[PDB]
């Protein structure tokens, strides 16, 4: 799980700020939990970056839950098994 | 000049892509965190209608969806996302737990 | 005027087992009960037509409630109102020296409220009819309401008329658009033949720009138009005739084109020349056909509907005599036939 | 500690895909978790007896003279096959390491010997007459098994339709294909029968799923976890010299380990001390 | 009427004037606080801007204090300021264009192979000053940072030394075309006119409750704001008495220490271990939990934690009646707060209120779909926690048992349970909490049992 | 425990007694602070047995 | 010794309860602990403790512009700043200290602007 990580763009990048910032550099809200928020935060608004919610941080810090363990499937109700079996 | 909300475009509404049931890659065995929301669901559920196809009684919300999930008598669905296609399609699997492999959750 | 509309939206579902037993019914049922009759997306919704696509019914995943939500993609009969219509009922409620304020009857829910000045404070009273000139982009639909926020001014018929310039033919296609526009007119013209005779006539006599001698205005089968002393020397050209014709290709549309304030503003007539001869005060519009058909159609639909409107509201002479103050203020704005 | 928290902000995003693979959020981490796809808790260590022996050994154990079939000698030829993939596969490991000797000692989903014996002492019979048509059975069901063993990282419906199977599942099938080509050989199952022999295979595959990563597993907290536990016991200059990838200038307990030219000149002592 | 939705994506940009002006409810123009009970109309506690009191709802969406998140407000300034963020990207700007014509200096045909956001860097490092532009025939000054504080710049013409005051700072910038700013590197949001603000923003109410330090900051920057001249103009080399350039420079100072003051400031809230990220965001403070001393029990399973029972009548479990357990609930609702096992609350559906069993009527009933709070018995399943939490067997689910004998106020397990939590009985505490959701019950029993 | 009322009618700035297990009063005094201002002083005792968890 | 239960004294900005024993307020489940939970796959029982019996709290944004919205069902409001007749208003399961971080952003003039999941529709 380290090894694969640091060599997966062809590089051996680290596991320090500069290793997340070439691995994941459109987290944001990832890499401001990390380091140095606000350094992060004025790079951000410069470039207009986008942040798509994935993983751990980005969920939490937008005040929701990451998207994994239980909550990784969606559940739809069985709709034509319960207009079969169950009544109004 | 303008505010960033003008220049701002929602996301596209997207069309839900069902992938035929004999082109699935997934395993028609739940994992242990599909079960435990199967019944977690169903249990919250029951705690707010009440009405089963179980036939045996229990006092719990709990007893019950357990034993529709192993008895297979559970009415709701697995959803398996596999891509979002940046023309605007959501491909997925569903899988009937029903008709699944069930783990061992003592 | 009336019309379709795709909405979409998500729908929450508070026990989503009962409510998977007959997805369509409660789907419809809680559509109706949360949109019919209220403002949303600059629209009023009317009725819901159908639902066109929906989703299947998600458990909700951020919370631990259980519930369901469903997102929907209904068809909906809504009615938007056009910038400078013409309302022919309202109940004046409130008349205090900021604001008039009063609702329309006939058509949906609208709100009108009439910037009191010096000169309408003084006429306007509670209980009275009037009709009603409307503004632009002044009637917004603020979400979450039951009626469109309105300004809108007393209607007294214009003196002046508009010519614009037409230098491109009419093709079948756009033609195949309009009939449902000419359809719309149509229906109006059957309704309006039930009315009586009498009151379509005094309504017409009292809106009608100029004055006239008595029986010499309306031709409801044959529509000929004003018999006055053969003011113009050319025939005034049906609408609906010409579109009928143009159907087929027979008749070219280019040219000046007019609808004079002698010119009935119901009647499918109009007016055609080939040179700019129109005493319009105001300088020749130059665009292309399918504008001026639109706009012709949508004047005299409105004019039609404004009309059976006056109709529908008065169906007694009592209370024309109660509403009479508003008939001759607008009859002292008539022009005579002093030319 | 701190070190805990830059192993936890840079791993935490990789989390297992719907084919077992790791990524982060659509960028491949792993093609396969652990290059076997399985949960850690699920593992048992088990011996693989082809690896020492000698041709000649190998000869005699596995090689079954019962029946003069053709069948018989090709699959001889794979034991002799996985034995010698295998030696040279961890021969090569111990080549470019420093101290990293050869086992013959694996972790696998399943221990296969310990599912025969426990058939052995819980069967109503003793040892079985010859039948030949019953061992012929036996082995083509074991043979069927082995080629059909990649769709556990699949499911039963692409198994139905035998469709193709990519060549990374292949190889995750490996191990336990050699593990079970040697456990159940003709000289191992010569008394189990052919019903018995199904509650065997059927055992063999139901454990193997059991043992297989969930979908959403958040894999990437579970390593930094694991590793910095061991920490503890050592935060000394060297792992803070692996974990932000140090230059080389940088390095302060750099080595190198160099062979010797000949394996005829490497047992002297004198001539590597010039 | 608001329908389920999750955030996908999280756009960061930097907010200009009609950014501020839009979003704004209200505009500031007094500096009175509190004309009586009520907040002063028209300042900066005005309650259009939410409400942190317990007496009056917000103006804006007529909520209390819970429910309200709270709306800013504009404060338009007599004079414009920089941004105190973006010091280095307007330093970064002057550099690249013509201060009388807004045309690039360098050339853009020369950076346009590298990626976006480095070619604007990269072409504000080369030296530009003592070039002349191309088509006003300009001499590019040199443009000098201030030592003595963060924001002010010096424009340096062969000896030439001029104060570029931001409003001639925001008239040279909003000279530039939309196709510079996208060829340079930025996007069109990022558009340099943007760096110089006319209208700020007033934060809600809800960030600064406790009508807070930051308060004070606010009032002061409002007051001096005042003293300004409503229609000072500023012009290029233009003579200013020493008051006026000691109150715009008070006003911009102010506003500097009002975000970046050490990094009270906006921005010092967020960086440390105790900052917003850290301590609020990525951690919790929770209710509906317990914590005591570990002691040693061997007849205790391993899966089991003896729970004392004064605590089991604190913590609850919430149990929705219905039909198949009306009658195993009945017990609990009869023993109330007196006897155990019992009850302490019931939330009655037909009325969203919650009463006590105590003070509750004589006429009551259970009806189904009412919430029942008992107490913990018996077969419950916790959670239980001993920290640093530093493997994934840290926090474990256990089956309780509840010690009856009044005098035991410890938390209760078997020795050979001590190994997943790396733990002894010298004097450790542990949490614990009981889940009373059904969802985090189901959950808690399937997933996260200590087998 | 120690009743305080304050003028504006009043607003009660009283004091409770905020633990789990119950005290006894074992001495009141109103001595004088360093400004000569009077303040209360309550002292609290408790009866502790050895018990389990010590 | 200690023990609370879902209510008591809460912190004037976050929301949340105040700290320990000492101020009758809740105790900390924190980072270290979210990680192990995190790490079980034990996501419906973080819902239940960061945010039914921490913070959480309801937030209302608009899907054309990205920016928050007002929305009250009793007393009815349904707003929009930034839009005010296309507002289409979803609501998103948040928590106090989140919202209160995004303010605080804004307040150094950096705008944020959520982009919402779309909806989804299977076919005809
Ligand atoms: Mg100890
Ligand atoms: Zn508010
Ligand atoms: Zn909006």
């Amino acid at each position: 799980m380290y090894a694969d990580l640091m060599t997966r763009t062809g590089q051996v990048t680290s596991l320090e700020k500069a290793g997340l910032n070439a691995r994941e550099p459109s987290n944001v809200l990832l890499r401001m939990a990390l380091s140095s928020p606000v350094q992060v935060l004025t790079d951000a608004a410069v470039d207009s970056a986008v942040n798509p919610i994935y993983g751990i941080a980005a969920p939490t810090l937008m005040g929701s839950v990451p998207r994994i363990g239980t909550m990784y499937s969606d559940i739809i109700m069985d709709e034509k098994y319960i207009t079969e079996n169950y009544k109004s | 000049s303008p505010s960033i909300c003008e220049g701002f475009v929602q996301a596209s509404s997207q069309t839900l892509v069902i992938i035929p049931d004999n082109e699935r890659i997934t395993s028609n065995v739940l994992t242990t965190f599909e079960a435990t929301r199967l019944v977690a669901v169903r249990a919250q559920q029951l705690a707010i209608n009440g009405s089963t196809m179980l036939k045996k009684k229990y006092s719990s919300p709990i007893d019950i969806a357990k034993q529709e999930l192993f008895n297979r008598k559970i009415p709701l669905l697995v959803m398996r996302c596999i891509k979002v296609t940046p023309e605007g399609q959501k491909i997925v699997e569903i899988w009937n737990p029903r008709e699944m492999g069930i783990p061992l959750l003592d | 005027m009336i019309d379709q509309k795709i909405f979409e939206t998500t729908l929450n579902i508070d026990d989503p087992t009962n409510f998977c037993t007959n997805v369509e019914a409660h789907l419809l049922k809680e559509l109706e009960n949360i949109y019919v009759g209220k403002c949303f997306k600059n629209s009023f919704i009317l009725n819901i037509t159908g639902v066109i696509q929906r989703s299947p019914c998600f458990i909700m995943r951020t919370n631990n409630s259980g519930r369901g939500y469903m997102h929907v993609r209904f068809s909906a009969v809504v009615s938007y109102l056009n910038a400078f219509d013409l309302i022919a009922a309202v109940k004046i409620i409130k008349n205090d020296s900021n604001i008039i304020l009063g609702e329309s009857l006939l058509t949906e829910p609208v709100t009108i409220v009439i910037p009191s000045s010096e000169s309408q404070n003084n006429v306007a009273e509670v209980g009275q009819i009037v009709p009603v000139q409307l503004a632009n982009s002044s009637v917004y639909y603020i979400p979450g309401r039951q009626q469109a926020s309105a300004t809108g001014s007393i209607f007294i018929p214009k003196h002046t008329f508009s010519v614009y310039h037409v230098q491109e033919e009419l093709t079948q296609e756009q033609a195949l658009n309009l009939t449902k526009l000419v359809n719309i007119i149509e229906m109006l013209l059957e309704s309006r033949s039930k009315k009586d005779f009498k009151q379509i006539c005094f309504f017409e006599k009292l809106y009608y720009t100029y004055s006239i001698s008595s029986d010499e205005i309306l031709d409801l089968k044959i529509w000929k138009g004003p018999k006055g002393k053969e003011m113009s020397r050319l025939k005034p050209c049906n609408v609906l005739s010409f579109l009928y014709d143009a159907l087929k290709n027979k008749n070219s549309s280019l040219g000046f084109w007019a609808r004079p304030p002698n010119l009935l503003k119901s009647s499918p007539l109009a007016y055609q020349q080939d040179q700019n001869s129109f005493n319009a005060t105001e300088l020749p519009i130059i665009c292309s056909a399918e504008v001026m058909f639109v706009t012709l159609l949508k004047e005299i639909i409105n004019y039609l509907q404004f009309i059976n409107d006056l109709c529908d509201t008065f169906n007694n002479e009592q209370l024309i005599k109660r509403h009479e103050n508003i008939w001759m203020l607008i009859e002292q704005r008539k022009i005579g036939h002093d030319f | 500690g701190y070190a805990n928290r830059k192993a936890i902000f840079g791993l935490q995003s990789c989390i297992v895909d719907y084919y077992r693979r790791v990524s982060i959020d659509t960028r491949l981490v792993q093609q396969l978790y652990g290059e076997d796809g399985l949960d850690a808790r699920q593992l048992e260590t088990v011996r693989f007896e082809t690896i020492m022996l000698s041709d000649q050994e190998l000869e005699d154990k596995f090689k079954y003279t019962g029946i003069q079939s053709p069948l018989f000698e090709e699959e001889f030829s794979r034991l002799k096959k996985d034995r010698d993939k295998y030696r040279q596969i961890f021969l090569n490991v111990e080549n470019f390491n420093f101290s990293q000797l050869l086992t013959d000692v694996r972790q696998v989903p399943v221990n296969v010997a310990s599912i025969v014996k426990n058939i052995l002492l819980s069967s109503t019979s003793g040892v079985l007459p010859f039948d030949e048509k019953s061992i012929l059975q036996k082995y083509a069901m074991v043979k069927t098994f082995c080629k059909n063993l990649p769709y556990v990282f699949i499911n039963n419906i692409q198994e139905r339709l035998q469709t193709p199977i990519p060549v990374y599942l292949k190889r995750a099938a490996s191990l336990m294909r050699m593990l079970i080509r040697i456990e159940l050989a003709t000289v191992k199952t010569l008394n189990i029968t052919c019903e018995q022999m199904s509650a065997i295979l059927d055992l063999i595959r139901l454990q193997y799923t059991q043992s297989l990563i969930n979908y959403g597993e958040a894999v990437g907290i579970l390593a930094a976890q694991s590793v910095s536990e061991p920490l503890t016991q050592y935060g000394i200059v060297r792992p803070q010299e692996i974990f932000s990838a140090k230059p080389v200038e940088a390095e302060q307990s750099s080595e190198m380990l160099l062979r010797l030219k000949n394996p005829e000149v490497e047992t002297n002592k004198t001539y590597a001390q010039e | 009427e608001a329908g389920y939705a999750e955030i996908a994506a999280v756009q960061f940009n930097i907010a200009g004037d009609n950014d501020h002006k839009r979003q704004g409810v209200m505009e500031v123009t007094i500096s009175n606080l509190f004309e009586g009970t009520l907040p002063a109309e028209g300042g900066i506690y005005d309650a259009r801007m939410g409400t942190t009191d317990h007496h009056y709802k917000c103006i804006t969406c007529s909520h209390q204090r819970k429910q309200c998140m709270g709306h800013p407000g504009i404060l338009q300034m007599h004079a414009p300021v920089l941004q105190p963020l973006f010091i280095a990207e307007i330093r970064r700007w002057l550099r690249v264009i013509c201060l009388n014509c807004g045309a690039p200096i360098v050339d853009l045909k020369r950076y346009e192979h590298l990626i976006r956001p480095k070619r604007l860097i990269e072409a504000a490092s080369s030296q530009t000053e003592g070039k002349q532009c191309y088509v006003c025939k300009a001499v590019h000054p040199k443009i000098v940072k201030d030592s003595e504080d963060y924001f002010t710049f010096w424009a340096d013409q062969q000896g030439k030394i001029d104060k570029l005051y931001p409003q001639i700072i925001r008239e040279i910038f909003s000279r530039v075309t939309y196709d510079t700013v996208v060829k340079l590197g930025r996007s069109k949001n990022s558009h340099p006119e943007k760096l110089v603000l006319k209208a700020i923003q007033i934060p809600p109410i809800s960030i600064r409750p406790g009508i807070h330090d930051i308060n004070n900051v606010i009032q002061y920057l409002v007051r001096k704001n005042l003293l300004i001249p409503k229609d000072l103009q500023i012009v290029r080399g233009q003579k200013i008495p020493l008051n006026i350039d000691r109150n715009l420079q008070t006003i911009q100072q102010l506003y500097y220490n009002f975000l970046l003051d050490s990094v009270p400031s906006i921005m010092r809230r967020l960086p440390r271990k105790e900052g917003r990220i850290r301590k609020s965001l990525l951690g919790s403070q929770v209710w509906s939990i317990s914590r005591s001393t570990i002691c040693g029990n061997s007849d205790l399973h391993l899966d089991e934690v003896g729970y004392p029972i004064s605590f089991a009548r604190t913590l609850q479990v919430a149990e929705t009646v219905q039909h198949y357990n009306i009658n195993r609930l009945m017990p609990y609702f009869l023993n109330g707060k007196r006897q155990y096992p019992g009850c302490s609350r019931v939330y009655k559906q037909i009325t969203q209120s919650v009463h006590d069993i105590e003070g509750l009527k004589q006429d009551f009933r259970l009806e189904v779909g009412d919430i029942l709070y008992r107490d913990v018995v018996t077969g419950d399943v916790a959670f239980f926690n001993r920290q640093p939490s530093l493997e994934r067997s840290s926090i474990g689910v256990h089956r309780i048992v509840v010690l009856e004998n009044p005098k035991i106020s410890t938390f209760q397990m078997n020795v050979s349970a001590c190994a997943w939590y790396n733990a002894d009985f010298d004097g450790d505490q542990m949490n614990l909490w009981v889940p009373w959701s059904v969802m985090s019950r189901v959950e808690a029993e399937l997933l996260c049992s200590v087998r | 425990i120690i009743g305080k009322v304050a003028k504006i009618k009043y607003i009660d700035r009283s004091v409770m007694y905020g633990f789990d297990e119950p005290a006894v009063v074992d001495a009141v005094m109103r001595p004088h602070g360093p400004n000569d201002e009077i303040f209360g002083l309550m002292r609290l005792r408790y009866e502790r047995n050895l018990n389990i968890g010590d | 010794r200690y023990a609370v239960a879902s209510y008591g004294p809460t912190d004037a900005l976050t929301g949340q309860p105040l700290d320990g024993k000492r101020s009758h307020g809740g105790l900390r489940l924190g980072e270290m602990e979210h990680w192990v939970l995190t790490a079980q796959g034990a996501m419906q029982t973080i819902i239940e403790k960061s945010h039914d019996d921490s913070d959480g709290c309801i937030s209302y944004i608009c899907r054309n512009c990205g920016e928050p919205a007002i929305y009250n069902a009793s007393h009815p409001i349904y707003k929009c700043m930034n839009c005010d007749v296309q507002a289409d208003i979803g609501m998103v399961d948040s928590r106090r200290s989140s919202i209160v971080f995004q303010h605080e952003m804004r307040a150094a003039n950096v705008n944020i602007t959520s982009v919402l999941s779309p909806r989804v529709f299977q076919p005809a």
